[PDB]
């Protein structure tokens, strides 16, 4: 009966997700709206800035990608998709998004501002996690692609740098740039390196379950403090994941072993989340076995660490970029090519 | 051991990712 109830909240939930996908949000502000104070991380098109809203006076964090850019590398459609599936999705572990539109030369997603910085900083900085930490974290991920999938989404770059720690100790999944609403197959090369799913690597076309994939390297580089497959070149990597050859820290618990193993199993038809039983396979797992599923949900578990932050558009816990004023150019460029967003 | 190859590795700075 508790298995009923997750099947009427997804029911309830992929109505709402459908309202919004076809009918999106469009130019709902502007930049001149916003005064811009710090770069919080960035990528191949454009960076992401702490911002204070002029009128509220509340802190937001804000995605600036370069139209120009974008289309050089032949990325419009993933662009696309992320402000689309960003837009429409609602749930306790995603970054929301409050406002988007565009100018003459960028596009612009404010989403909230998440000050607890990503999990990956933390994870190099303490080492590794205790399994019951770790543990905390990837059953939020689980409940988090049990809701994704359910919308028909794939997510595609799970990894520590993309896990932010909002005030509470607790995850909101950032970076939607490879997510996908697919029903069926997709062949897309992309993701990164140490977390692709072998199926991605021979170009075979594949599914949902590179997210149950990449789940297993993400808890092993929690508990382990290194990820199962790396070295100094991709390429390197890429046959490390293929050749399906693991092996585990001595200190893994036995039940951490026997969940990773059916995680990082190569073979499709016997991976944890491509089964009949689905996501519940991982959920009753021994290794999950003390996880209130249903208090993770509700945000009343006790964080086994709260990130220090001394008030609001403190960056603290946020590593320094070098800084770069905005131009936006006097003619529209790529109009048509992103005339969606 | 293990972690100190990694730590000496190229690969302990964020990870962009690949693309087509
Ligand atoms: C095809 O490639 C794509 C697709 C979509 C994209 O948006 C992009 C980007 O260009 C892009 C630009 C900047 C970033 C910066 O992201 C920061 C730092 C990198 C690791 N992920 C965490 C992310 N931080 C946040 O999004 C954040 C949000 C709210 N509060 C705090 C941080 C990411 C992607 C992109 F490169």
């Amino acid at each position: 009966s508790e298995q009923e109830s997750v099947k009427e909240f997804l029911a309830k939930a992929k109505e709402d997700f459908l309202k919004k996908w076809e009918n999106p949000a469009q130019n709902t502000a502007h930049l001149d709206q916003f005064e811009r104070i710090k770069t919080l991380g960035t990528g191949s098109f454009g960076r992401v800035m702490l911002v204070k809203h002029m009128e509220t006076g509340n802190h937001y964090a804000m995605k600036i990608l370069d139209k120009q850019k974008v289309v050089k590398l032949k990325q419009i459609e993933h662009t696309l998709n992320e402000k689309r599936i960003l837009q429409a999705v609602n749930f306790p572990f995603l970054v929301k998004l409050e406002f988007s539109f565009k100018d003459n030369s960028n596009l612009y997603m404010v989403m909230e501002y998440v000050p607890g910085g990503e999990m990956f900083s933390h994870l190099r900085r303490i080492g590794r996690f205790s399994e019951p930490h770790a543990r905390f974290y990837a059953a939020q991920i689980v409940l988090t692609f049990e809701y994704l999938h359910s919308l028909d989404l794939i997510y595609r770059d799970l990894k520590p740098e993309n896990l932010l720690i909002d005030q509470q100790g607790y995850i909101q999944v950032t970076d939607f740039g490879f997510a996908k609403r697919v029903k069926g197959r997709t062949w897309t090369l992309c993701g990164t390196p140490e977390y692709l799913a072998p199926e991605i690597i021979l170009s075979k076309g594949y599914n949902k379950a590179v997210d149950w994939w990449a789940l297993g390297v993400l808890i092993y580089e929690m508990a382990a403090g290194y990820p199962p497959f790396f070295a100094d070149q991709p390429i390197q990597i890429y046959e490390k994941i293929v050749s399906g050859k693991v092996r585990f820290p001595s200190h893994f618990s036995s039940d951490l072993k026997d969940l990773l193993r059916n995680l990082l199993q190569v073979d499709l038809t016997k991976r944890f989340g491509n089964l009949k039983n689905g996501v519940n396979d991982i959920k009753n797992h021994k290794w999950f076995a003390t996880t209130d599923w249903i208090a993770i949900y509700q945000r009343k578990v006790e964080a086994p660490f709260i990130p220090k932050f001394k008030g609001p558009g403190d960056t603290s816990n946020f590593d320094d970029y070098e800084e770069e004023e905005i131009r936006v150019s006097i003619n529209e460029k790529c109009g048509k090519e992103f005339s969606e967003f | 051991t293990t972690y100190a190859d990694f730590i000496a590795s190229g690969r302990t700075g964020r990870r962009n990712a690949i693309h087509d």
